[PDB]
RNA sequence: GCGAUCAGAUACCGCCCUAGUUCUAACCAUAAACGAUGCCAGCUAGCAAUUGGGUGUAGCUACUUUUAUGGCUCUCUCAGUCGCUUCCGGGAAACCAAAGCUUUUUGGGCUCCGGGGGAAGUAUGGUUGCAAAGCUGAAACUUAAAGGAAUUGACGGAAGGGCACC
């Protein structure tokens, strides 16, 4: 949100939905982020590095939010034949 | 790689009658149902149930304080299971009558700040889900095909008609969480046998002396 | 999902369930058959939603009597569910 | 004859039980003497009533855990109490019982043969 | 029946994006609609559109990014004599920077930005922001 | 304001239905708008059943019953307390509720 | 102007005093539900100016009947990018105003400033035409060229100066005597400026790890720290 | 016209009963002619009813040696009228799956009607009518409110519980 001599003013750039490309609007407290943890290839042995997805209240209240995770996760490809 | 389905585990699911689904499908859960049986029962994709248990179980962790993950059941069939979730993984308990506002009251002594909820039945547990969405709290739930998936990120379709399904699925999350940053390590099964998470029952109750002295007779 | 497409490649099972006009390209469930009445070598291609009270080549035998969805092909008649 | 004891009596009785449960018996006379020492109750008929409602609450606590007054030894007892049922058996042969449609699913999903009968 | 077909499709698009739904079935898709829809593509407002050959009048499936607040259609197509271009852009467009007003101009169905470069005014089809 | 979504009673797609004359006022009300209650009673009423059965020859008998389906105007019904002034919430609520069973039908 | 050694019910509250957050902007990004007035008091709330718009009385019958009750209508704002507004019901004038300030701080909403198209001298205004409705009154924001300084009605002028929106035209609808609804409609208008998907916002990012998760270990533990 | 009731009853109430109800050949054109909601098209939500048709019924029953046929359920789908609960929008709310998409002073097409309350559906003229009336339909002048909503109280010869030898 740049001004005259290319410094970035206003105050913030919102977290956009990984499924709807929609703005998390700051008092939309009906909003989930899910952090699914990555696994150290072979089996279990969980090591950090979340694959993290943001989903708006609008998806959640249409009762579809579970399903958005399924497509996102398969896109990252831990889940197969969803 | 062995994180795939596990044949040994799928037999337990089969015995625990997880595949049963509420007759009336509801549009938002049509993806979770493979086939309909004759005599109005839905077959729930057992293969999807596993992968959804695993995603949910992964979701619990990288919330670094595992204690500030609040495990929830009004249903009596999950009460014993929700309590025992707390025993293995730190996960602090909300059993039965959730006192509303447990999330939205600073003044209440039931002032909980979860970074995750795991919930048994969203139809009877509507209140902590409504309350969750006032406080940006992630909600994972156990789901009938007749689930209001409203305010649920990730659904695990159990059968929730009760019996062994609520128990076995609840254990499976806790099991998976203990393989994954719990230090059980190298995902070879369980010395702790799955019937711990079940409601003890019968309401009115047989008073049977624990310490397995097989009741002969007077 | 409420972002839940893929109607360009519309999934097999669902399309089947709907209706004859509710397809992306609305295509007839109105097929073709060939009717053999065994006293006659003659095949005449008659429809299951018939549109004719169909007399075979010379013989006014019958063949089919219409009911307002699918015409009932009557009694001892054998048919190939194919454009010959 | 009539009555259940007012909030000042009952509230006092709930608060003391939470903290003091260990050192509160089914016996009234000791419950009377603990209440005056631990708590500044100005008058004797009120003190006896508070202490007496504690006696009542304690009597029901003994007769299987009483709601709302968890000392949290009670929760710790549940951990101990946890009884396992053994043998937890899939019964006869496997037990096999297939609902036919789930057998079609089983073979597809699993190379694991696992005995099925299309079963009465 | 459907006197202006244009508006019926673009309303469908609005209603769809109000669910959040990435796809719509449009009926009975005109040339004016095809040209309306190609104009959308250029500014990235919608994803890919596909016109199926029914031997009837053509239906369209829309793929939607969701970048679009709302899309409105002007009927009656008010004669713009070049200096009402300025008035029409101010009223219904949210900003002077952004949002295209859509015309039927002599040389094609074009945005007011494109129309100004060519200096060809027109009759007004639409508004997209 | 339309308090009632049904207007009076359930007229959707008919609007005008032949009226039946109310057994209490003899009025006129269309058949959708009657409060109707099914009067099921024995002819021999309560105490007398002991007395008649002994007096009457027959091995047991098993009493004939009276049926009279009475039709009420709204005005009639509420005076005789058939329908008691419900709910802005509870007018909407259908349900019933008896508890016991054996339906009232006195005077 | 506290004094208050604030003690943190919320984990969010902990972050504030430990200086691990330092910009309510982070709270807005991750959409964290500010239950504590306390949080707001530290970050901002030092140079938040509180204005009491309306003191207008209301009446209610304690049974047989007559009693009276107080309304206070409050707006709070930086001049830089913040407005929160709260209306409360109480027994007294003092309690009404204090409580209305308190409610007002919790609600604090970020304000989107854009440009004519000339990105010179820091975004003075609001970027687009953003409209919000509360009970039939809809105050409608139109972006107006510099030195128009703020064109509205006397109470919305205050509300928009609390934000620090330099220049706007506004049109407001309805029963123009019903003041409270006019204030509430503007609150919705200013709040919705983020709700427009403008073409600047179109490309997501990698977004954010949440301070809730990241600093988590510190926010569940131990002190009640001095100094 | 009668009997009670009631100051009055002229009424409710009780009796006798006229025109009228009915039918036929004509009028009239109006009603809460109401679902207070114009019509035609598309689109935007679950469930179970509900009317009708159709696709499958290796479902039950009816029968001929079983069938073939028929009805209902079960499954699936249109088009109908609605309901329930939620809006995923609107609204001032009550409510409304339409009273939604009514924009951010806009959205398919088209009609009709309202633009303070009364005077007044009257006057006036024209029209239609046998007539009664009906349509079209002012103003003078009057007046700061008027209407709808929900809220809480108060009040009932509206409804259910309790509580006390005032």
């Amino acid at each position: 949100m740049q001004n005259d001599a290319g410094e970035f003013v206003d105050l913030y750039v919102p977290r956009k939905c990984s499924a709807s490309n929609r703005i998390i609007g700051a008092k939309d407290h009906a909003s989930i982020q899910m952090n699914v943890v990555d696994v150290d290839p072979e089996t279990g042995r969980q090591t950090d590095g979340s694959k993290t997805y943001a989903i708006c209240g609008a998806i959640r209240r249409m009762g579809e939010s579970d399903d958005s995770i399924l497509r996102l996760a398969k896109a990252d490809g831990i889940v197969s034949k969803n | 790689d062995i994180l795939s389905l596990k044949e040994d585990d799928i037999t337990k699911m089969l015995v625990a009658t997880t595949h049963l689904g509420s007759e009336n499908v509801n549009f938002q859960m049509e993806q979770y149902v493979y086939k309909r049986r004759a005599d109005g029962v839905n077959i729930l994709n057992l293969g999807k149930t596993w992968e959804k248990l695993q995603l949910a179980a992964r979701a619990i962790v990288a919330i670094d304080n595992p204690s500030d993950i609040f495990v929830i059941s009004s249903r009596p069939i999950g009460q014993r299971a929700v309590l025992k979730f707390a025993k293995y993984t730190d996960t602090t308990p909300i059993a039965g009558r959730f006192t509303p506002g447990a999330f939205t009251n600073q003044i209440q002594p039931a002032f909980r700040e979860p970074r995750l909820l795991v919930v048994t039945d969203p139809n009877t547990d509507h209140q902590p889900i409504m309350e969750a969405s006032y406080v940006n709290i992630p909600v994972i739930a156990f789901t009938n095909t007749d689930s209001p998936l409203r305010y649920i990120d990730i659904a695990i379709p159990c059968n929730n008609k009760s019996a062994h399904s609520i128990g076995l699925m609840w254990w499976l999350l806790a099991r998976e969480v203990l393989r994954l940053r719990g230090t059980i390590s190298r995902s070879v099964e369980w010395p702790v046998v799955v019937d711990l998470f079940f409601y003890r029952d019968p309401e009115e109750a047989e008073k049977e002396e624990a310490a397995a002295k097989e009741l002969l007779p007077p | 999902m409420p972002l839940a497409k893929d109607l360009l490649h519309p999934l097999p099972a669902e399309e089947k369930r709907k209706h004859k006009l509710k397809r992306l390209v609305q295509h007839p469930n109105s097929y073709f058959m060939d009717v053999k009445c065994p006293g006659c070598y003659r095949i005449t291609t008659v429809f299951s939603h018939a549109q004719g009270v169909v007399v075979c080549a010379g013989c006014a035998t019958i063949l089919c009597q219409p009911t307002g969805g699918r015409a009932k092909l009557t009694e001892g008649c054998s048919f190939r569910r194919k454009p010959q | 004859m009539g009555r259940v004891r007012t909030k000042t009596v009952k509230k006092a009785a709930k608060v003391i039980i939470e903290k003091y449960y260990t050192r509160l018996t089914l016996d009234f006379h000791t419950n009377k003497r603990i209440c005056e020492e631990v708590a500044i109750i100005p008058t004797k008929p009120l003190r006896n009533k508070i202490a007496g409602y504690v006696t009542h609450l304690m009597g029901r606590l003994r007769h299987s855990q009483v709601r709302g007054i968890s000392i949290k030894l009670q929760e710790e007892e549940r951990e101990r109490r946890d009884n396992y049922v053994p043998a937890v058996s899939a019964l006869e042969q496997d037990i096999i019982e297939v609902d036919a449609d789930t057998k079609e699913m089983l073979k597809l999903l699993d190379f694991h043969n696992i005995r099925g009968l299309q079963l009465t | 029946v459907r006197m202006n077909v244009l508006a019926d499709a673009l309303k469908c698009i609005n209603n769809a994006e109000k669910r959040g739904k990435r796809q719509v079935l449009l009926r009975p898709c005109s040339k004016v609609i095809i040209k309306f829809l190609t104009v959308m593509m250029k500014h990235g407002y919608i994803g890919e559109f596909e016109i199926v050959d029914d031997h009837r009048s053509g239906k369209i499936v829309v793929n939607l990014t969701g970048r679009l607040n709302k899309c409105g259609v002007i009927s009656p197509r008010f004669d713009v004599p070049i200096n009402d271009i300025e008035k029409w852009t101010n009223n219904l467009l949210p900003s002077r920077q952004f949002g295209y007003v859509v015309l039927t101009t002599s040389g094609g169905i074009m945005d007011h930005e494109e129309a100004r470069r060519k200096h060809l005014g027109g009759k007004i089809l639409g508004f997209f922001f | 304001t339309k308090k009632r979504r049904n207007g009076g009673r359930n007229k959707h797609n008919r609007g005008h239905v032949k009226p039946v004359r109310c057994t209490n006022c003899a009025r006129c009300v269309p058949k959708d708008k009657a409060i109707k209650k099914f009067v099921i009673r024995n002819i021999v009423e309560a105490a007398a059943v002991r007395d008649i059965t002994e007096a009457s020859i027959w091995d047991s008998y098993v009493l004939p019953k009276l049926y009279a389906k009475l039709h009420y105007c709204v005005s009639c019904a509420i005076h005789s307390k058939v329908v008691r002034n419900r709910s802005r919430e509870a007018r909407r609520i259908r349900t019933p509720p008896l508890r016991s069973f054996p339906k009232d039908m006195a005077r | 102007e506290d004094s208050k050694e604030w003690v943190p019910v919320t984990k969010l509250g902990r972050l504030v005093r430990e200086g691990k957050i330092k910009s309510l902007e982070e709270i807005y990004l991750y959409s964290l539900p500010i239950k504590e007035f306390e949080i707001i008091d530290f970050f901002l709330g030092s140079s938040l100016k509180d204005e009491v718009l309306k003191i207008m009385p209301v009446q209610k019958q304690t049974r047989a009947g007559q009693r009276t009750r107080f309304k206070a209508f409050v707006a709070i704002g930086d001049n830089n990018g913040h407005i929160g507004l709260g209306v409360k019901c109480s027994k007294e004038v003092a309690t009404a105003i204090r409580g209305a300030i308190i409610l007002a701080k919790l609600s604090v909403v970020p304000v989107r400033r854009g440009y004519w198209g000339n990105k010179i001298g820091k975004p003075h205004t609001v970027p687009c035409k953003v409209t919000g409705k509360c009970g039939s009154v809809s105050v409608r924001l139109i972006p107006a060229p510099r030195g128009t300084g703020i064109v509205s009605a006397p109470v919305p002028k205050k509300l928009l100066t609390m934000a620090g929106i330099e220049d706007c035209y506004t049109s407001a609808r309805g029963s123009t005597g019903t003041l409270g609804n006019f204030a509430k409609a503007t609150y919705a208008a200013i709040a919705k400026t983020y709700a427009y998907l403008t073409p600047d916002l179109w490309k997501e990012m990698p977004l954010g790890s949440t301070p809730y998760q990241a600093y988590s270990d510190f926010l569940s533990k131990p002190t009640p720290r001095l100094h």
